């Protein structure tokens, strides 16, 4: 069996190992490492963070040339990621999504096909239809951020902001590499992932102290703001906001969120008259504990063979698909279906 | 200019900022409204977690962009 190596806990580093295993089982990212395609993408010159890509890829290579029961040390990799993101120096407990964002940023920057970023000035695109404005904003983003990492993870949100007085809808397009979803509080019979996606993409009323300034009305007005997905990523990472808004002491929200193994259909969240995507689950990062402390594991589906395993540092064990959906799920990794 | 923050439970808030606003400034403005301390806040935009010491202009964050507020589940 391939790709079933455990990762040594170096001292509170399961947040890191959980993410690394999710990435190890991200088929196309794994393949990029195994086929050594990153070598062509690395920047010339004495760069401080060349070794971040090299050690990440070496780790994935090691995992996928291992035998079951093997335990691999990610210590050389940790040295490189903490050089890129000094918050990961030492051996404190950390957030897995925070780690994911810093790691992918580092990898992306070092294999960016754009080696000299153009400055770019803001443009008035009011003459363009919404979809064309979206495409142009996307082009402008890609001329600065264009990598294999982006190929997999990046999508585009549309934010539509309508003034309730004059009816003008101001649109902006924000790239995203993951989506952080509020957790529903009024779900019946249960809270579903779709409920959480709906909270993210719902009409947000901006009134009272949140009134935006309408440039057309020349004053503060009640506005309605709504997200839709303009461009879907190949890999969709969903991050559940498992933390209360207490102004005194944050508590972890441990609500069961029911997410599908297959056929996550995001039709209802696509921008108007825009082609939507359907996804299957392939990995989950689980957190057990409180906001201040706890323990991470990963559940990952091996690419192609379809078998699920639990990755808990050195311990890698088979699991049934009936064991994958739990209340501990914190990050969900989805890939395009068929 | 105005930017938006998608907060923890479904709501969005509106901030008044300048491009020169530091991330610390932005976190302070969020604290003013939400009562979440800056040292607890993480702000995500275009896949980047915004870092103290940098400005909105550094990240090319323009009017009506949305920052995504998240906290932490620390784990070992
Ligand atoms: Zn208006």
């Amino acid at each position: 069996a391939q790709g079933l190596a455990g990762l040594r806990n170096l001292g509170n580093t399961c947040f890191m190992n959980s993410i690394l295993q999710c990435l190890s089982n991200t088929r196309e990212l794994r393949d990029y490492c195994l086929q050594r395609l990153y070598m062509r993408d690395l920047h010339h010159g004495s760069n401080a963070h060349t070794a971040l890509v090299e050690e990440f890829a070496k780790l994935i290579q090691t995992i996928w040339t291992s035998s079951p029961n093997d335990v691999v040390s990610p210590s050389e990799f940790k040295t490189q990621i903490q050089r890129y993101a000094p918050r990961f120096v030492g051996y404190n407990q950390q957030d897995a999504q925070e780690f994911l964002r810093f790691l992918l940023d580092g990898l992306h920057n070092e294999v960016n096909r754009v080696t000299l970023r153009p400055k770019s000035n803001p443009e008035n695109l009011d003459h363009l239809p919404d979809d064309e404005k979206g495409r142009q904003m996307w082009r402008k983003y890609l001329e600065r951020e264009d990598s294999r990492i982006g190929d997999l993870f990046v999508g585009q949100l549309k934010s539509s902001l309508t003034c309730t007085d004059c009816g003008y809808c101001s649109t902006v397009f924000d790239p995203f590499w993951d989506l952080s979803l509020p957790i529903a509080k009024r779900g019946y019979p249960e809270v579903t992932l779709m409920d959480c996606m709906r909270l993210f993409t719902k009409e947000d009323v901006l009134d009272g102290d949140e009134k935006p300034t309408c440039c057309r009305c020349r004053g503060r007005k009640r506005c309605i703001k709504k997200f839709s997905i303009q461009r879907f990523p190949k890999i969709l990472v969903l991050h559940l906001k498992r933390f209360s808004e207490s102004r005194i002491r944050t508590s972890k929200l441990t609500t069961f969120v029911n997410f599908p193994l297959r056929d996550l259909d995001l039709r209802e969240f696509a921008s108007e008259n825009t082609n939507h995507a359907v996804y299957n689950l392939y990995a989950v990062s689980n957190h057990s504990g409180t906001t201040m402390g706890g323990h991470y594991t990963a559940y990952c589906r091996s690419p192609g063979t379809g078998e699920w395993h639990t990755f808990n540092d050195s311990s890698v064990t088979p699991m049934s698909s009936s064991q994958v959906r739990t209340s501990d799920a914190y990050l969900l990794f989805y890939e395009l279906a068929s | 200019m105005q930017i938006f923050v998608k907060t923890l439970t479904g709501k969005t808030i509106t901030l008044e900022v300048e491009p020169s606003d530091t991330i610390e400034n932005v976190k302070a403005k969020i604290q003013d409204k939400e009562g979440i301390p800056p040292d607890q806040q993480r702000l995500i935009f275009a896949g980047k977690q915004l870092e103290d010491g940098r400005t909105l202009s550094d990240y090319n964050i323009q009017k009506e962009s949305t920052l995504h507020l998240v906290l932490r589940l620390r784990g070992g």
